[PDB]
DNA sequence: TGCGAAATTCCATGACA
DNA sequence: ATTGTCATGGAATTTCGCA
DNA sequence: TGCGAAATTCCATGACA
DNA sequence: ATTGTCATGGAATTTCGCA
C-alpha cells in the first residue's frame, strides 16, 4: 500500500512497476505517465474496492471490467485482481452461461441379447382418444422391438398393469428409465424386485440417456401423424397398427427389422423375407446368433475444439432444472466426488447430498 | 417339403367356463405349432367378438400363416372368417368330434389344462393375475423330444427365468380333497 | 407389362433386363434367378401398386421401402419407381423432417448513424412488479444504445406512449420489429407515417431477424437476474439502473460503450473515460465520426457441408408455425417466386398468397 | 482551462403554473450548457419530489457533473441535495433575485417560454401532447453563434427532422386577441 | 535481437423462450 | 416486401520490459 | 481391364418437447 | 449409483453388365 508507493516516489525500483516511466504526486495521489495517458496508481489496500466497484456497475466479465478500471487507474497485473473478483462474485457465477462444451458423447454397447435391457418411457399428454392420454413405450435394447400401451396417466399403476401383460412373454434382466414419477416410486421398485428385474435410471433431466426409446417416440409420433392426416386425431385404435408397422420396418444401416432381430424369421406380414425357407429352425437360429453379433456399432465422435472433461475435485455447477423467471440458471459450486465415466459424475452439492449427474447439466466453475 | 417354422401355424382353443376372475370366465389358448410357445388371453365369453379382440393383441406382435381350430362357433362364424381374410390368414378346421393337432401341441394343451387346475385350487378366483406366470412356466419348460424350451426356439437365446424345477403338476392328497370340497 | 415379359421369356433381349440371368415361368408368374435368390418380376402395370403397398406399411423412405420390395420382387431400376412415389406421398412430404441445412447467415451492415434504425421488441410476461408485466426494449442499431419502458401489455397503445417519450429526443428513419400484434396494427402504422418513420418487419417466426434487440434482451434479463438474487423479483425499480448500466458497458470487441458511440463522450458516471479532455467538442465529434466508421464488422460464416440455397421456381415448404399435437410440421409444397437475398424469399403458398419468408422456415421439397 | 463539453452542466428550472393538461401543471426545463440541448418534463408541482422523479428519467440516460438552478424551494431542499450527492452531482445556485446562466442558455430559455406561449394559445389544454414536438423544434434549431444545432452538437450527425422553417415565434394579430380573450 | 511474462486479441459457446 | 448477435473466459498471439 | 450407369454405402441433419 | 439415437435423401463410392 502506502509504503510501496512511498519507496516508489523517490525513484527506487519496485518489482512490478516498470522503471522507465515517471511516477509522481499530484492532487494527493500517486500518478504515472503511460503511453495512453496519466493514470492514478491506487495503494494496494484500495484495489480490491476499485475492481469491485468497476465489476458491480453491470456485473461485467474480464475485459469489460478491465476497460472501466483502465479509464482512471493503472497498477501491476490488473487483470489478475479482476479475475480474483470474478471468481468470488456469487451472482456472476450462478447467472452467467458457460462457454465450454461437454466432452463427446458415449455410444454404449448394444445389449447382447433380446431381453437383456428394456428402455421405457411415456409419451403425452396427447389429444384424448377413448379417454386415453398417454402411451407407454417399451423398447428392447438389442432388437429395437417395441411394445405400445395406451394409458390414462403416466402412473406406476398403469405401468405395472402394462408390464405384467408384456412380461407374460419374457422377463428382462434390466429396465432402464428416466426419473419420472411412474418409475421411481417404491411400488414400482417392489414390482421389479419381485421378478428379479434390476432398475436402472437415467441421470436427472437428460433424455439422451433414454435415447433408445426417445428416438422410438419420434417414429411413433411421426407414423401416427401421417396416418391421421385430414382425419380427427383418433390414435387409440392405431397403436396396434403402428406397433406392428414399426417392428417390421427395416433400419437401413442394419438391414434388418426389429422383428427379424427378435425372432430370426418374418411372420405372415406383407413382403415377408423368404431367404431362410430351406434352413432348419436350428440352422436359422444359428445364422441369427451370428447376425446379432456383427451389427454396426457407432463410435464416440471427435471432441469439439473447446470441450471440458470432469476431474475429481473440480468445482462444477449443476444446471437449475426448472428456473423461475429472472432467477439464476445455475446452482452454487459443488465438487466432483467420482468420475463414473467421461460423461457422468457424482458431485457433492454443498448441502451436501451425493448426486449422479450428466456433464450436460454441468459447467466448470470459472476462474478456479 | 420345407422345414417347419414359427408362425407357420397357431393352434387356438378355448378353456372354460371357469370361476369368475376379475370378471373373466374363459381363456383363449394359442400355441405355436413349431415352437410350442403359448399365449393365453382371458375372455368374458367364447364369442367371435372376444376372439377377435384377443387375437388383435397377438397379431399386432406376430401374424400366423394358418390358424387351426376345432369347429367351435366362435371360429366358424363368417365374422371370424372375414377377420382372417383381412390379415391373409388361412383358416383350418379339424373335423367335428375328431380334434387333431400334433403330438407337441396335444401334449402342450394337456400341460396347460393340468397346470391351470393345480393353481386354481385353493385360489379358484385369483387366476387372472396368475396368467403371466403360467405362461412363463409353460414357455420355459423343457421339451423331451427337442433339446429346447419354446422360449429358446422362438428367440434363439436362454431365458432370464429358467424353470429349473420340473414340477409335480400332480394334485397332492390335500389338494385332491380341497377340490372335492369346492365342487360340493 | 405383359408384352415386355412375353418377349422376355422366349430368350429375346429387352433393355433393362440383363441378358445373363435365366428368366422363367412358375406358378403363373415371371421369375428370375438373381444372386440373392429367385424374385418375381411383376408386369410394369403392377409396379406402381407394389411400391405403394411397400411404402404404406410404415411410410418409409427410399432404402427402407426398397428392402421390403426386394424381399419378393425384382425389376429394372427399382429405386427410380420408389422415389417417384416418395415425391407423391403428400403425408411423407409434409410430415418428414428435412436433412438439408440453411445456407450460412447474413451479417447485415451496421446502420451508418445513430437514429438510422431502431430495433424494438417486447420481453415478458415477467413476475408482476407494480402491476407491470412487460418491458419495451428499443435498441439503436448503430450504437447499441438502449431504452427500456415497463408496460402492462405488449400493446400498440403502450408502444405509442413510450415511443412518443423516446422520440422527444430524436426521430429515427426506420423502426425494425417482428410481427407481434403491437407493431403490425394499423394504429401503429399511422403513428409511424405521421412522423415520417418507415416500418420494417422481420419475416415471420424468425427472431434472428431482430437479433440486435433479442441479444440485448439477454443482457437485460441477465443483469436483472444478478441484481435480484436472494430478493423478491421487484424489477420495475431496476429498469432505470439496468438501462444506464448497460448503455455504459464496454463491448470488448468494439472497445466502446453504446453511450460513447452515441455522444462521443462519457457523462458523469463511474469510471468515465477522460481521454478527450483537451479536445474541443468539434475535435471530439471529428474523432467520433472516425471511430463510428472503422468499427469491427463480422463476415458471413462458411456454409455447412450440406446446405441448400433457394432458386426461383423451386418447390419448397414452409414450416407450420404452431403445429397441433400429432399434426404435420410442414405446409404443402409452394413455389419460390423471388429470391430477395440468399436467406430470404417470396413464395406463392398454393392459396395462393405471396409470403416473405426466412429460409430457416423452409425446406426444399424432396424428390423434386 | 479545458474546453466546455456536453454533460458539464445542466441548467434546470420550472415553468408554470400552466393550464391543466392531462392533470399536469408545470414543466421542468433542462438545458445542457455546452450544446443547448433541451429536455422537458411535465410535473404536477414544483416540488423536490416531482423534480427527483423527472430527473431520475433524465439521469438514467446521462448524468451531468453540475446542475445549476435558482434558489427555488425544490432545488434547495436537503432531499434534493441528498439526491445529487448520491449521483456525484455538484449542485450550483445563482444568488437570490439575480439569476445567471450564460448567453446561450438565457437565449434558449427565452425561446422555450415564447414557443410554449405561441402553441398553447388556441389549445391551452393540449400542451402535454405537444412537448415531444416542442423539444425536437428547440433541438433542431440553428444556433447563430455556433455553426450547429444542439442535436448536431450532442450526437455529431444531422437529424432526420431538420426544422427548415426558422419560424415566426411571434404572435399573429389573431392570436394576440385570442390570448386577451382567454385571460378574461 | 532475444527472452519470459503480461497484455491483447481471438473465437467457440450458448442464449435472447 | 428483407438480412442474427455479442458477452464471455481460456488459449493463441502479440507486445512489453529489459538487456 | 475399362467404361457408363446402377446399386449400395456414407453421413449431416434434425427431432424424440 | 451411469452412458444418445437413428430415419432420411442427396452425394460419394462401389459394383455390375458388358466388352
Ligand atoms: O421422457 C421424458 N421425460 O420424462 C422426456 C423429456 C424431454 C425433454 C426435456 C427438454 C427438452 C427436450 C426433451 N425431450 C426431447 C428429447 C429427447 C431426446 C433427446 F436426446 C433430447 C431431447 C424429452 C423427451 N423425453
Ligand atoms: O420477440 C419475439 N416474439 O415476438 C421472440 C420470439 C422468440 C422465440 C421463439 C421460439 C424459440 C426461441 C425464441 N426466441 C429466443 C430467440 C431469440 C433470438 C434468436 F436468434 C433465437 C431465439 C424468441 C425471442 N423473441
Ligand atoms: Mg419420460
Ligand atoms: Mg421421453
Ligand atoms: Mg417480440
Ligand atoms: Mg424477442
Ligand atoms: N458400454
Ligand atoms: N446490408
Ligand atoms: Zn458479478
Ligand atoms: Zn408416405
Amino acid at each position: 500500500l502506502d509504503a510501496e508507493l512511498d519507496q516508489l516516489l523517490q525513484g527506487h525500483y519496485i518489482k512490478g512497476y516498470p522503471k522507465q516511466y515517471t511516477y509522481f504526486l499530484e492532487d494527493g495521489k500517486v500518478k504515472v505517465s503511460r503511453p495512453e495517458g496519466v493514470k492514478i496508481i491506487p495503494p494496494q489496500s484500495d484495489r480490491q474496492k476499485i475492481v469491485l466497484q468497476a465489476h458491480n456497475l453491470a456485473h461485467t466479465g474480464r475485459e469489460a471490467t478491465l476497460l472501466k478500471i483502465a479509464n482512471l487507474y493503472w497498477w501491476p497485473n490488473m487483470r489478475k485482481d479482476v479475475v480474483k473478483q470474478l471468481g468470488r462474485c456469487q451472482q456472476c457465477l450462478i447467472t452467467n452461461a458457460s462457454n465450454k462444451a461437454s466432452g463427446p458423447i458415449l455410444r454404449p454397447d448394444r445389449p447382447q441379447k433380446p431381453f437383456d435391457k428394456f428402455f421405457i418411457d411415456y409419451i403425452g399428454p396427447l389429444p384424448p382418444s377413448q379417454g386415453y392420454l398417454y402411451v407407454l413405450v417399451v423398447v428392447d435394447g438389442m432388437t429395437g422391438f417395441t411394445w405400445l400401451y395406451p394409458t390414462k396417466a403416466p402412473s406406476t399403476s398403469a405401468t405395472v398393469k402394462s408390464l405384467n401383460v408384456l412380461t407374460s412373454i419374457a422377463i428382462p434382466k434390466v429396465i432402464h428409465s428416466d426419473q419420472g414419477a411412474a418409475f421411481t416410486s417404491s411400488t414400482f421398485a417392489e414390482w421389479a424386485k419381485e421378478r428379479g428385474i434390476h432398475l436402472e435410471f437415467s441421470t436427472p433431466y437428460h433424455p439422451q440417456s433414454s435415447g433408445k426409446v426417445e428416438r422410438k417416440n419420434s417414429d411413433i409420433k411421426r407414423l401416427l401423424t401421417k396416418l391421421l392426416v385430414g382425419r380427427p386425431t383418433k390414435w387409440y385404435d392405431l397403436l396396434p397398427v403402428v406397433q406392428l408397422a414399426l417392428n417390421n420396418t427395416y433400419s437401413p444401416v442394419l438391414k434388418y427389422t426389429p422383428h427379424q432381430l427378435l425372432f430370426g424369421i418374418d411372420s405372415n406380414t406383407p413382403f415377408a423375407n423368404q431367404d431362410t425357407l430351406d434352413l432348419t429352425r436350428e440352422e436359422e437360429l444359428s445364422l441369427l446368433q451370428e447376425i446379432r453379433t456383427s451389427l454396426y456399432h457407432p463410435s464416440t465422435p471427435p471432441a469439439s475444439s473447446r470441450s471440458w472433461s470432469p476431474v475429481v475435485g473440480q468445482l462444477v455447477q449443476e444446471r437449475v432444472a426448472r428456473p423461475a423467471s429472472l432467477r439464476p440458471r445455475w446452482h452454487k459450486p459443488s465438487t466432483v466426488l467420482k468420475v463414473l465415466n467421461p460423461r457422468t459424475v457424482v458431485i457433492l452439492d454443498h448441502l451436501g447430498n451425493n448426486r449422479t449427474v450428466s456433464i450436460d447439466n454441468l459447467k466448470p466453475t470459472s476462474h478456479q | 417339403d420345407r422345414p417347419q417354422k414359427p408362425f407357420d401355424k397357431f393352434f387356438i382353443d378355448y378353456i372354460g367356463p371357469l370361476p369368475p376372475s376379475q370378471g373373466y370366465l374363459y381363456v383363449l389358448v394359442v400355441v405355436d405349432g413349431m415352437t410350442g410357445f403359448t399365449w393365453l388371453y382371458p375372455t368374458k365369453a367364447p364369442s367371435t367378438s372376444a376372439t377377435v379382440k384377443s387375437l388383435n393383441v397377438l397379431t399386432s406382435i406376430a401374424i400366423p400363416k394358418v390358424i387351426h381350430s376345432d369347429q367351435g362357433a366362435a371360429f366358424t362364424s363368417s365374422t371370424f372368417a372375414e377377420w382372417a381374410k383381412e390379415r391373409g390368414i388361412h383358416l383350418e378346421f379339424s373335423t367335428p368330434y375328431h380334434p387333431q393337432s400334433s403330438g407337441k401341441v396335444e401334449r402342450k394343451n394337456s400341460d396347460i389344462k393340468r397346470l391351470l387346475t393345480k393353481l386354481l385350487v385353493g385360489r379358484p378366483t385369483k387366476w387372472y393375475d396368475l396368467l403371466p406366470v403360467v405362461q412363463l412356466a409353460l414357455n420355459n419348460t423343457y421339451s423331451p423330444v427337442l433339446k429346447y424350451t419354446p422360449h429358446q426356439l422362438l428367440f434363439g437365446i436362454d431365458s432370464n427365468t429358467p424353470f429349473a424345477n420340473q414340477d409335480t403338476l400332480d394334485l397332492t392328497r390335500e389338494e385332491e380333497l380341497s377340490l372335492l370340497q369346492e365342487i360340493r
